[PDB]
């Protein structure tokens, strides 16, 4: 089947209906939040790691939160809730590219980009390793470049719309 | 200082997975040889790649430790998916066990086309199982045996974060390529 | 996999290219018939309960229709068929919720929009439960206000198309 | 009666999911100990929660059940379908059958951390299959028996609607949380 | 030649399928009776309907062939697929078997209501395996035995192209429909 | 879970981000290139059996391009990634078409349309098979009316957007 987890709503209220990651759920600890336009695309998109990152680490949230803990494991929940959480055909996929030699996610570190003056950003996109290290970002700068060039298609569209609306 | 179409920045993050301990296993890689899953902050399973064997028997109680009962049960749901992935497994005197008094211990015995053999596909499982960094997939490495215990939580993760991922996507690989061994399963 | 099952064209001509639930099919024993905008959205949507029993009546029906039934049953084509029918992720889903005292749907009832003046309506969707009671309709009153305005928002962007493309 | 942006009334449906009878089963709740799985409309499954016992013996004796052939095949894959849907099952002593003659009687003994229990996987996968009405996912009862036998139709639906959805959500949980009894599955 | 809308002209293609020889399993269909599915172009199955048995035994030795090791995987992983994905597989004589010296032969008995037989689930996954050619989907043949035997390559597929699409569809089908015959599986 | 196979980069450089299907992979024995646009559905259809076959042409040219290809086969390769390159549903739903009655595809046969003047074509849609021939062209041209007028609406709204960015 396919993913279903709903996310949360965001704590912060800079993106009443998008979602923040907090200081401890990240290396760096600090609170990053992403936009309602970076989160919807979670909703219908099946190939984006960071929205199956973002389906796991809720659904942790919401069980230490809902259900008693203890040390003690309860495997079976996630055994359970695998498949409603990720698709494990990105996994399957990632190591595929890893054995055929093709740069893979290893789902530690992701990029995006950030217009400064507003502080919209889009949404992050895994920072692809090969031969044990990271890509040199002169590696995949042509993706970061279409990523930008999606950010600027998609806001004049959605502007243009506003025009015919008034 | 990375400036993109003179207006995007480009800024990175990285998870601490780390943090899911308590609600799903995670997998970190100390060196070649040795990899480990972790279940919760107490209890975890050390898988080793040696020439040093220890068990020299042919046994493994599998019944017996069921009707026992004194296992841990996520380490054995672990052990019982990390086998049942295990593609074209045929030769059951390869694996060996001891589980008196709820241990936990099982080894592999690699020992010898090559790619056809217990040693590829249990290495390839090992691999997915961890996934810390032949013709076609196949595996080959100079170890005799893989060991599986049980052990307590020390920081273990000098060469790789520790991750669910591997776990995880082999679940979905259980009794995908299993044989068959007799007409009513 | 993801499901498959094409809905065949409804009896109703009020809705060409839409469907049609009988009688037989509701509790009010009545006919309610859906337009092509709502049964569209069941091709592409991975979350629509309603879309997931939608495909079960009409495999159903076809079944009963093309294959001589008996008494004794086939379980095996239920069996096969399962998920090029319904998303067992959703079913998943609702059980997590159920277990984690969320209100969650029971697949029994579906509350939706009606444009009296154009007979237009929406997708169905389902009317949660929680603490073995149906929700009171002031709990979800949001979502409904929520489906007025994107049917609000669709509508217009189609009339600014067509207005372009005259 | 109720009116949203003053145009769009609010209206619902119930759909009758009885009509689905002759291409999936239904499942639907009397009260909370009694449940029941019909298949068509002549022929079905009653499980019952119970503190009196049916079966006094300890055996299962599925094989000659199978050789036998008397059974109804589709309450058989029913059966077949529950018992491999619970978690971690591991005390085969737990579970007993009559099969004579054709029937379906099988009766989990409950009686006994209470999470890593036979009684627990028992009643979590009672709870998938019928979805009508402790830390974690933990289920707890006071119930010492669960029992299922074959029955004739009725209208038992009194609690609850007749509904196909558990069933079919069982459908994948086959064999998902299995152990490994024997190295050559 | 065929216009539509005034400047569109309707195009069509097919694929030679048979150059996934080497990544993917392809099937095709000789005859009414007869089916093949091929493992590169040296090694494959052949599936043949017949009144004439090869077996005159009640012997399938799997675990003795496992033991020995000499069958090629590949084709022993398609069986186990094939009896794997078999519904409601309860008799377990009708399926005879012959491994020495790493041969491949398997026998299916399908002589006998005729909707709840071996014989009908037997053929139900041919049918899907290779694609050629009662009440629901129930089907009966006039043949009373199905063969499968390893088979050199040679150029078979006069009735219907060779595909990999019966095989990988009857992937998700392993184990879905099988029973239980013990308590520990 | 879902495909996630991504197209390789066509190697004609008429069609930048479209595929291209070489002479050995066609009975025709003849090269077709396929636009952007076209292969662009691949990425979020699930039902396009042609996607599905165009993943697993892919999946093999990739594999013998990286992978030491020998004789002796790696089943459990294609075993592992078959769930990652096809939605075997679809196959479930083309087999229960099949059983029912129903014409069906039998992935051997495909047709699309062909705008002359430009060379721009559309995704290719399998040819029904049924009672053991091709369905007849006359049987189901409403269906290439429909791809033409959609592909007629959808080439509008680009033109549209142009005129609306400029
Ligand atoms: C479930 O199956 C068991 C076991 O079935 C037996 O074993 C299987 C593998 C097949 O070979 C079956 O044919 C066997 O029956 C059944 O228990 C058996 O029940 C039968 C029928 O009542 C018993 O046979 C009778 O037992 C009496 C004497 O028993 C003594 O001697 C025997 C032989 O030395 C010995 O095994 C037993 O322990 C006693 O010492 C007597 O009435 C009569 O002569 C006949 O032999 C048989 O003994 C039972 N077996 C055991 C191990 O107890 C269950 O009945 C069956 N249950 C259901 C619900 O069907
Ligand atoms: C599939 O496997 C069966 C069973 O194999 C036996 O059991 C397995 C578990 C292993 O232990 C095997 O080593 C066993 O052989 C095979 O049948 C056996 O074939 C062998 C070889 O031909 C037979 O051995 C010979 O049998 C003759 C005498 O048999 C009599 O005495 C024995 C012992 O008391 C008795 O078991 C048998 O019933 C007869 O009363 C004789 O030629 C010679 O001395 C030798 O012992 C063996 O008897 C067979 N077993 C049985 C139970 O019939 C099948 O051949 C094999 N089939 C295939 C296709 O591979
Ligand atoms: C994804 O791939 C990346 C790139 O390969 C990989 O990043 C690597 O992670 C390891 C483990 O964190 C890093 O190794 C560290 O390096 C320095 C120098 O040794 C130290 O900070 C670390 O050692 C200390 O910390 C450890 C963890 O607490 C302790 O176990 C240890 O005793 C020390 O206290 C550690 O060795 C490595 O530098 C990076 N590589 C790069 C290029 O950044 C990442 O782990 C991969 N993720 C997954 C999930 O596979
Ligand atoms: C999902 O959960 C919802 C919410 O709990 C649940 O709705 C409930 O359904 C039951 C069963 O239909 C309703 O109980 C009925 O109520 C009255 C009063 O007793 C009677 O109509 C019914 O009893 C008669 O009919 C039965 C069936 O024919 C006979 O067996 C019986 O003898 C009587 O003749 C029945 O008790 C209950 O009222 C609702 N709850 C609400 C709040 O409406 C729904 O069924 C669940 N869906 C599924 C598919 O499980
Ligand atoms: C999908 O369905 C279609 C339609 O039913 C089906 O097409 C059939 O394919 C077979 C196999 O390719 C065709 O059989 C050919 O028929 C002609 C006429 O006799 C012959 O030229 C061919 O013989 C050649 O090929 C043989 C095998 O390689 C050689 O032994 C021989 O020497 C020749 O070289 C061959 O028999 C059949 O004509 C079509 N039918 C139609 C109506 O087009 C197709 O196979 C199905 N696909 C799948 C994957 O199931
Ligand atoms: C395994 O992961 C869990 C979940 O992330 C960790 O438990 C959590 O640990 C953090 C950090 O110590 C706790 O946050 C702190 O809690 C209190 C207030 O509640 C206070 O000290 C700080 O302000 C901070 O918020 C968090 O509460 C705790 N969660 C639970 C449910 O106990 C755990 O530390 C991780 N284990 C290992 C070995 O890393
Ligand atoms: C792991 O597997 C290896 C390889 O099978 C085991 O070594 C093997 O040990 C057996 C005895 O247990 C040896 O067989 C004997 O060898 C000689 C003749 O070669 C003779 O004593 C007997 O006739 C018998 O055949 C076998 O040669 C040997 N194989 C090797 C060394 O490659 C090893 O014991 C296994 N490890 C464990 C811990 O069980
Ligand atoms: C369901 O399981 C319970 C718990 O195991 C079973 O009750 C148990 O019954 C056995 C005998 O079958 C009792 O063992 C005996 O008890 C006394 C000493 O306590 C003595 O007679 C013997 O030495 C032997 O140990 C056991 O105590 C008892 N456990 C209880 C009551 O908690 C029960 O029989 C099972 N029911 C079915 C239908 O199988
Ligand atoms: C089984 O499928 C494989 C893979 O598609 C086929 O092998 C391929 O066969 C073609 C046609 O002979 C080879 O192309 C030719 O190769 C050389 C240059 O490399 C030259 O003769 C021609 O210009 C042409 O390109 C192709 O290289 C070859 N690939 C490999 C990896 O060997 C094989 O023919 C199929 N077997 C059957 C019985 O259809
Ligand atoms: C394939 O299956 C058929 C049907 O089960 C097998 O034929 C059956 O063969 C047995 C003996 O092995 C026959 O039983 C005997 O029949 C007579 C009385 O009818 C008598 O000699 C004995 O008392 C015993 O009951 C059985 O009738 C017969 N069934 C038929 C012909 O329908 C057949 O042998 C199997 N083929 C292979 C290759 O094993
Ligand atoms: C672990 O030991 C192997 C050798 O194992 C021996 O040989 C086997 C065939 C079998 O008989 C075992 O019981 C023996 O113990 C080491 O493999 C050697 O590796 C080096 C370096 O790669 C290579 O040059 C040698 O040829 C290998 N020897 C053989 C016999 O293949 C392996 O390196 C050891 N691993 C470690 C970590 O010490
Ligand atoms: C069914 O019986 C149980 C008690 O079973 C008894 O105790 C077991 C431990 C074992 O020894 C059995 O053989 C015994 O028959 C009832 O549990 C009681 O429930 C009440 C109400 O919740 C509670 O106050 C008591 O403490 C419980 N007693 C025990 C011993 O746990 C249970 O209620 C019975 N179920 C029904 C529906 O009547
Ligand atoms: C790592 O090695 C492979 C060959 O093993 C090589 O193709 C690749 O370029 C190397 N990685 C980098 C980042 O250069
Ligand atoms: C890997 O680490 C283990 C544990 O400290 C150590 O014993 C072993 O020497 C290491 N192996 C290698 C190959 O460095
Ligand atoms: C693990 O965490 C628990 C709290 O969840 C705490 O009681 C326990 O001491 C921790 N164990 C270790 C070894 O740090
Ligand atoms: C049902 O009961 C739970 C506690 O058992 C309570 O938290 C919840 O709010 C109740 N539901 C409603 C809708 O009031
Ligand atoms: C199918 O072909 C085989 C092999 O030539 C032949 O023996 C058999 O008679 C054919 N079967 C039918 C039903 O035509
Ligand atoms: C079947 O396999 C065996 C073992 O390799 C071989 O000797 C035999 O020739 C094969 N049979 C046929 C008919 O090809
Ligand atoms: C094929 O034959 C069946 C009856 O055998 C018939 O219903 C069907 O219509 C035929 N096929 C076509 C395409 O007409």
């Amino acid at each position: 089947g396919t993913f279903t987890w709903t996310l949360s709503d965001s704590e912060g209220k800079d993106t009443p209906g998008g979602y923040c990651l907090t200081r401890w759920m990240l290396i760096e600890a600090e609170l990053k939040c992403f936009g309602n336009t970076a989160v919807a695309k979670c909703n219908e998109k099946h190939d984006e790691e960071f929205c199956d990152m973002l389906r796991l680490f809720d659904f942790n949230k919401q069980a230490i939160q809902r259900l008693k803990a203890e040390a003690q494991m309860s495997i079976q929940l996630i055994n359970k809730a695998v498949n409603a959480l990720i698709n494990d055909q990105l996994i399957m996929k990632n190591h595929l590219r890893d054995i055929m030699g093709i740069p893979y996610c290893n789902y530690s570190k992701y990029w995006y980009l950030n217009h400064t003056t507003t502080g919209r950003t889009s949404l992050p996109k895994c920072w692809l390793v090969s031969n044990g290290s990271y890509l040199n970002e002169t590696h995949f700068s042509d993706d970061i470049e279409q990523q930008a060039d999606n950010m600027i298609t998609e806001m004049l569209q959605k502007e243009y719309m506003e025009r015919q609306g008034k | 200082t990375s400036l993109y179409k003179g207006v995007y920045e480009l800024q990175t993050l990285e998870l601490n997975m780390e943090t899911l301990n308590m609600t799903m296993p995670l997998s970190c890689t100390k060196n070649n040889s040795h990899h480990y899953i972790m279940v919760g902050n107490e209890t975890g399973l050390e898988l080793t790649l040696t020439n040093t064997s220890i068990i020299n028997h042919k046994f493994c109680n599998l019944s017996d430790a069921h009707k026992k009962n004194l296992y841990d049960h996520a380490l054995m749901s672990i052990i019982s998916t990390f086998h049942l992935s295990i593609p074209n497994f045929n030769q059951y005197e390869a694996m060996s066990c001891d589980f008196n008094g709820g241990k936990i211990s099982v080894q592999y015995n690699l020992s010898h086309n090559h790619c056809g053999t217990v040693a590829n596909g249990v290495l390839q499982t090992f691999m997915r199982m961890a996934w810390g960094g032949g013709n076609w997939d196949c595996i080959m490495t100079s170890y005799q045996y893989l060991i599986i215990q049980n052990t307590t939580w020390e920081d273990h993760c000098q060469f790789s974060r520790p991750s669910p991922i591997g776990y995880l996507g082999l679940l979905s690989q259980r009794t995908r390529d299993i044989y068959i061994s007799r007409r009513l399963l």
